[PDB]
């Protein structure tokens, strides 16, 4: 199915690996358009 | 009811003693969908010039015969369109229905099991470190015959053990693969419908095999009768055959 | 050329009228020459392989200069192309030099499994080969020799995966502090 | 509902047997004919006079998950530890295989192709060949096809940047790891009928290639002389198989290829002989 | 829903392909120029016809805390303990580096300015010079900028009354610990351009200095001599970096300074040479 | 009575054994019918 | 706006100086309909496989040039799929886009005229009772060079006329067939498409060629540059090919 996850710690850094969030590019690698 | 047309390309078969006819693994032919789909490419379809019935050349049933196998796509390597489109691209996928044919007399008697088995590996006929050798599973549609004589290049040379199913495992198991029996009294001919069945979406039609042929008799050809002898024959035709990754024609 | 700038270029000459190969390459990416290259450094931080990938050419000639090039992916199962013909047969592209200097060309991503290994090393995913489809041809006085650069990506399509250590790096010697 | 009815073990179960009666008529179920490739339909019911009983069997033990879904040993590897400067052995190496002990591969090889995440149990023990033992710490690394495989108890590919590896030490407790499904097309191959580019090398060599299971003893040079050998197993979970195979009838001679033949040894299956056939 | 979604890890989508039909027009694709510094935008159905093929391959792996995200050595830290009263001596520091051992080094010099927190994870051995060991604890301190750097088994600073230390004892498991983003900046730097107050020590050498990691066995003095060596691993948690430059061609010289040149070694990319271009 | 189950681990293969599910058969080992 | 790029198969052509293209008596390739069919077997359709650019041996362009020619489909006939499909079959019929390329500096002056033009039955060398013989006429992929030597056995040889139209007509009046002019200031390349044309559904791909492209320069190939000489390539893409009637291959 799914699965649970608690943050046991009072620090930030103490925390497992983060979340994924979508690559969203902007294209500024591959294309940077001055006129589009 | 005993009677069975199928008709394919421009061909059509026909045999008025049969026993039903086999669906491998339930499951008729298709073409390669979206979603199980790997190669990018526009498949190409030959539809009617591809999928009919090629025959091989004929083999001979006797008082001695303990079994023949062929593999698949290699047979129909040099039949027809289905053979070119094999060479000239990198994969290629199909489905088969396979007719096996034997005749007789009500006067004689004998037993056949066609088996049609999936990634037939077959065994090095001796011990150590030998393997087989490229051209010994690319007979063409020939074949090979179990033979008791000395043979070309050993080392190189698949087991002779038919009973061992070739892959040393037992014969008479070698029932959980798609099946009949050609049983004289009782039939004449063999009937099988396979789809592709591969771990994969579409393999190389040269570097592997995915079927086996496999008839070996269980009871051997007795009879009173003045023909001894009689011949068996192959003819199988391809179902829903698509190639890709087109390129020159490999040698 | 080895270890100069010229690795990065090959020359295209108008002494040539005919079906000449100029060069070729595995299309493997992991693979040498491209393994070098970003996209190759990369897949080699990865045991899996998967896309379509882009290659495009940029003339360097003359403004005055012409040619037409045959750029070429022939499909794995058989071997390098070794004429025009043969190579043709496959995927292809011809290019004509003109104002923009430049073409993209794609070897599609066409293979038995959905995946494949980026150190496959005897297995091949194809070759890339180029050729003269006509001439390189030159007004007066103007150099008889061009040059040609080559460069890849990446499609859409693109993906690798199962994370494993480059072997396009090593430590032989301790570093110092 | 199914926190319960698996708790007894009862998902899946067994028809029952309805009483039957004397059967008169031209309906004959015992009569088929086998050459059709198909398994007779009959049941008790069809040729004798049955009672009813209600059964309550179960088929849950008989599952591909839990016929694959136990752990047993597929490959052992020894570490004999030299001090001849230590640095320049000292390492197990091995090509990851289901394929070289006997009683798993019989049982995966009953299938055709087999899909499945695995579960990898580690069971290292120490051999003390000096007085004593001191403090021994192992390392456990998983080197895919590509990636540098270590030439020395030295070299730098047991830094394991992006590798994975697992420790041991003497007296911590038997390591255990879950590896995803790894094969680069749908399902695994347990049998291969077609061969390389180069045309060679038939069989399932061809087909997974996991790359290899590399060992190294971590601890620094020290006097005890010692072996580790340490043993892997192999559990299959999440399961599916596909196109049942008639199971391995002989010995297995040689990994990747179903070679059966052995040097001046009769062959020999597991069939046992019978003075006559009119006696059991 | 992203329980689920990235449970069989599946967030983060490859496109399509999409079908694909003859072109005849004005409009070429193909045709750019790569001068613009701009990578072209064709895709495989403006060059060839493509069939539909629905893309369930995933870049969850590919992300940037996947890969960084694995831990591997830092550094190797040995203490040969002695025996001359035993509290003169006995005592790592090592000044703080991911600079100092190849493998990572090379992954996240990938990036021009790289950020996240860290994991520390601690393998000591104990090599045994003597019949035995005996009881060995050890204290590993984090020590600072400005803080006091012991100078001996010995001095007071090991008191650690606000430092942070961690305690290892034979038999414990691997210690680990998790660190703070701990820049004084916005990111640490992988390389820089300029140079100290004094116009001098080109490079990284300038920008980030956390101090030193301290080793001290505590154990008494006592009669085996014994060998300890702790190694460092460092997984980077919840991470984002910056201006991806090229990755390093040629083995690492020295730490913080980009140099490559070696004495009396020719040269050496990993790039290897053919007998001729035409041929592959 | 019943029993409790949670997985702990971001990862579908950390999972412990899978449910059983109806062997729902077709018949296509033992009978596949072209005409039935 | 002076750009084109056509992609037909795996293949796709590029060309930065074109003038328009044309599409021969204004109709586009399509597959036959049922109204006007004859044979009444399914045809087989290779696709991609089959539809796609094929590009020929090229030729060499002099100051002394005088014409070539090539005809259809005899051109293509060891091209690949289309090539195999055509002597399999009895019957075959299909499209071509045509693209001749031929490029060269803004310091070279010249013009050639590339014209496709239906049933081009070409006329004999020589008077009397002569005809021109099959092999003649079916060079292959090589063409006919215009060439002012004696010629192995002239009874069967085709005349060399080419301002004849090698049919006895009056070269530039050789317009009425779809055409395009490739002139060295203006344009590098010419594109033709073409539908079947032909009084029948579908025809013998082995005797009868649909087309031929004939291209003789009207304006004679003119330089101060080094490369004095420079090739002309033809490239041709069958459209919308299917065959039917097939049996084995004729060779
Ligand atoms: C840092 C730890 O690394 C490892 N230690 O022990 C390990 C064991 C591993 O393999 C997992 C099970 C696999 C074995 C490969 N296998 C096959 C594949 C094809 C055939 C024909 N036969 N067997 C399928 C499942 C992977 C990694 C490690
Ligand atoms: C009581 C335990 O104390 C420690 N034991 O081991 C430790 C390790 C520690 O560093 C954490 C990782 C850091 C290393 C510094 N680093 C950089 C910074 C700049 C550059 C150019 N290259 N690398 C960024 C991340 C901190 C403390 C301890």
């Amino acid at each position: 199915l799914n699965y649970f996850n608690i943050n046991y710690f009072k620090d930030a850094a103490s925390n497992g690996a983060s979340k994924l969030e979508f690559t969203q590019d902007p294209s500024k690698f591959t294309d940077p358009v001055k006129d589009v | 009811d005993r009677i069975i047309q199928i008709t394919r390309g421009d061909s059509t078969i026909t045999s008025q003693d049969v026993a039903n006819a086999i669906v491998a693994y339930g499951v008729w032919p298709h073409y390669l969908s979206s979603k199980d789909a790997s190669a990018i490419d526009k498949p190409s379809q030959p539809d009617t010039s591809s999928n009919r019935f090629y025959t091989l050349r004929s083999v001979t049933w006797s008082s001695s015969s303990k079994g023949w196998w062929w593999k698949l796509p290699d047979a129909l390597k040099d039949m027809g369109i289905f053979g070119e489109n094999m060479f000239y691209h990198y994969l290629g996928r199909s489905g088969y229905t396979i007719h096996v044919q034997c005749n007789a007399s009500k006067f004689h008697q004998g037993t056949l099991i066609v088996a049609l088995i999936p990634e037939h590996q077959i065994a090095s006929a001796l011990h150590g470190n030998v393997n087989v050798g490229y051209n010994y599973t690319h007979p063409g549609e020939t074949g090979r015959e179990v033979k008791a004589e000395t043979r070309l290049n050993p080392d190189l040379q698949p087991t002779e053990e038919y009973w061992l199913n070739f892959d040393g495992t037992l014969l008479g198991n070698i029932t959980i693969f798609p099946h009949q029996f050609i049983n004289l009294r009782s039939n004449n001919s063999a009937t099988i419908i396979a789809p592709y069945v591969n771990a994969v979406p579409m393999d190389s039609m040269r570097s592997h095999n995915n079927w086996s042929l496999v008839i070996i008799p269980i009871c051997p050809l007795e009879t009173s009768s003045a023909i001894n002898t009689i011949p068996i024959t192959i003819s199988i035709s391809p179902m829903c055959a698509e190639f890709s990754g087109a390129r020159a024609k490999r040698q | 050329y080895i270890n100069s700038e010229n690795m990065y270029s090959v020359v295209l000459q108008s002494s040539i009228n005919a079906p000449d190969k100029i060069f070729s390459i595995r299309t493997d990416v992991a693979s040498q020459p491209l393994a070098t290259t970003l996209i190759g450094e990369i897949s080699s931080y990865f045991t899996h392989w998967t896309g379509s990938l882009r290659f495009s050419f940029m003339f360097c000639g003359t403004a005055n200069t012409t040619v037409k090039l045959l750029l070429a992916y022939t499909p794995p199962g058989i071997a390098e192309p070794t004429t025009r013909k043969d190579a043709m047969l496959g995927t292809h592209v011809i290019w004509d030099v003109g104002l923009q200097s430049t073409i993209s060309m794609v070897v599609p991503w066409i293979s038995a499994s959905h995946y494949r290994n980026t150190s496959p090393g005897r297995s091949t995913s194809g070759y890339i080969t180029c050729w003269y489809q006509t001439r390189l041809v030159i007004p007066p006085q103007t150099p008889p020799t061009a040059r040609l650069l080559c460069f890849v990506s990446g499609c859409k399509d693109f993906c690798l995966r199962m994370a494993r250590d480059t072997n396009l790096h090593l430590q032989s010697g301790a570093i110092a502090q | 509902e199914n926190y319960i009815d698996e708790v007894l073990n009862e998902v899946l179960v067994v028809p029952n047997i309805n009483s039957s009666n004397p059967t008169t008529s031209n309906s004959a179920p015992a009569l088929d004919a086998a050459e059709t490739g198909h398994t007779s339909s009959v049941q008790p019911e069809d040729v004798i006079e049955t009672r009813y009983v209600q059964t309550s069997q179960t088929r849950d033990e008989m599952s591909l998950e839990s016929f694959l879904g136990r752990s047993g040993c597929i490959h052992e590897s020894k570490l004999e530890v030299t001090l001849a400067n230590y640095n320049k052995e000292n390492f197990t190496v091995w090509a990851i295989n289901l394929q070289e002990m006997a009683q798993i591969r019989r049982k995966f090889e009953l299938f055709t192709y087999t899909r499945f995440d695995s579960e990898i149990t580690l069971v290292p023990c120490i051999s003390a060949l000096s007085q004593d033992i001191g403090h021994i710490t192992m390392q456990y690394m998983y080197v895919p096809p590509g990636a540098p495989v270590p030439n020395s108890r030295d070299d730098y590919a047991w830094q394991s940047g992006t590798n994975a590896s697992v420790f041991w030490q003497h007296g911590q407790a038997y390591p255990r790891f879950s590896l995803p499904f790894l094969s680069v097309a749908s399902a695994y191959y347990m049998f291969y009928d077609g061969y390389d580019e180069q045309d060679q090398n038939y069989g399932t060599a061809n087909t997974n290639n996991m790359g290899s299971l590399c060992s190294r003893i971590v601890t620094e040079k020290h006097i005890h002389k010692v072996h580790i050998m340490t043993r892997i197993y192999h559990k299959a979970k999440h399961v599916k198989a596909w196109c049942p195979r008639p199971p391995r009838a002989l010995e297995y001679t040689r990994a990747h290829r179903t070679n059966f033949k052995i040097e001046d040894r009769s062959i020999q299956t597991a069939i046992v002989t019978r003075p006559i056939i009119t006696t059991a």
